[PDB]
């Protein structure tokens, strides 16, 4: 299955204030109008993924990144639990039936739920956005921003990724965007310079 | 000296809507025009003397 990414997916490309300026930057994005699959099977991380979902009910548990995914190798493990949320690295049908060296814990996150994880820099790092929609089968259309949720320096190893428990993965390309700031130095418009002529 | 940040100018109240995340705005010349005080994250608008 498979749905249209229309002009969704995009995030703030740094923490430097702008103001009513069109700045243009080379960043890992989520192409406009991409191919994003319509989802609980192990996927490919490739370059960073795009995330999407709309469940009512609060199905989705988190995540869990890495290679293996077994005793081998240093995996990444979010889990979202009352109140708070749990971020942890160690050497790990998942859903609680889910050497450590990083602990992290901090503030939890018709719903939409967007997230880009990126794996660069020895950096996960996570974007997010909340918004209401009137829709169940697809993704809206109009223009919003991520804004970055957190910035995990976890130097591990990733590839690939399963969601614990509707759901969308996308996946983020090397690609220049004109990003329109308004006055008070919200992104409210973009512009996938390699999307058409 | 703002957090490892130099320069020379005055400084004043912003009026700038920082995001949460945000410490530092800057111009079309690359320079920083307002830095987020990293003691009491009051963000100050950076004017040339
Ligand atoms: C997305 O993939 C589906 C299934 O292969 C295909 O039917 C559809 O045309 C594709 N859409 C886009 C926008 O590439
Ligand atoms: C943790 O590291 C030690 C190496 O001293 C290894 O023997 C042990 O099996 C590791 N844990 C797991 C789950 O592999
Ligand atoms: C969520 O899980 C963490 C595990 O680190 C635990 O410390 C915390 O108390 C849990 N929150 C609630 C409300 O149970
Ligand atoms: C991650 O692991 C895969 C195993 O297939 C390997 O091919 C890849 O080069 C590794 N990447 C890094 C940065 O270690
Ligand atoms: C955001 O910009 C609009 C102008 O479109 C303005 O009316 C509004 O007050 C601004 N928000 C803030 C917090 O200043
Ligand atoms: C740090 O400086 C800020 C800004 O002056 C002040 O609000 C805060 O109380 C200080 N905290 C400590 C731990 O000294």
């Amino acid at each position: 299955a498979y749905t249209n990414s229309f002009t969704r997916g995009v995030y703030y490309p740094d923490k430097v204030f702008r103001s009513s300026v069109l700045h243009s930057t080379q960043d890992l994005f989520l192409p406009f109008f991409s191919n994003v699959t319509w989802f609980n099977p192990v996927l490919p991380f490739n370059d960073g993924v795009y995330f999407a979902s709309t469940e009512k009910s609060n199905i989705i548990r988190g995540w869990i990144f890495g290679t293996t995914l077994d005793s081998k190798t240093q995996s990444l493990l979010i889990v979202n639990n009352a109140t708070n949320v749990v971020i942890k690295v160690c050497e790990f049908d998942p859903f609680f039936r889910v050497n450590c060296t990083f602990e992290y814990v901090s503030q939890p996150f018709k719903n939409l739920r967007e997230f880009v994880f990126k794996n660069i820099d020895g950096y996960f790092k996570i974007y997010s956005k909340h918004t209401p929609i009137n829709l169940v089968r697809d993704l809206p259309q109009g223009f919003s921003a991520l804004e970055p949720l957190v910035d995990l320096p976890i130097g591990i190893n990733i590839t690939r990724f399963q969601t614990l428990l509707a759901y969308y993965v996308g996946y983020l390309q090397p690609r220049t965007f004109l990003l329109k700031y308004n006055e008070n130095g919200t992104i409210t418009d973009a512009v996938d310079c390699a999307l058409d002529p | 000296n703002f957090n490892g940040l130099t320069g020379t100018g005055v400084l004043t109240e912003s009026n700038k809507k920082f995001l949460p995340f945000q410490q530092f705005g800057r111009d079309i010349a690359d320079t920083t025009d307002a830095v987020r005080d990293p003691q009491t994250l009051e963000i100050l608008d950076i004017t040339p003397c």
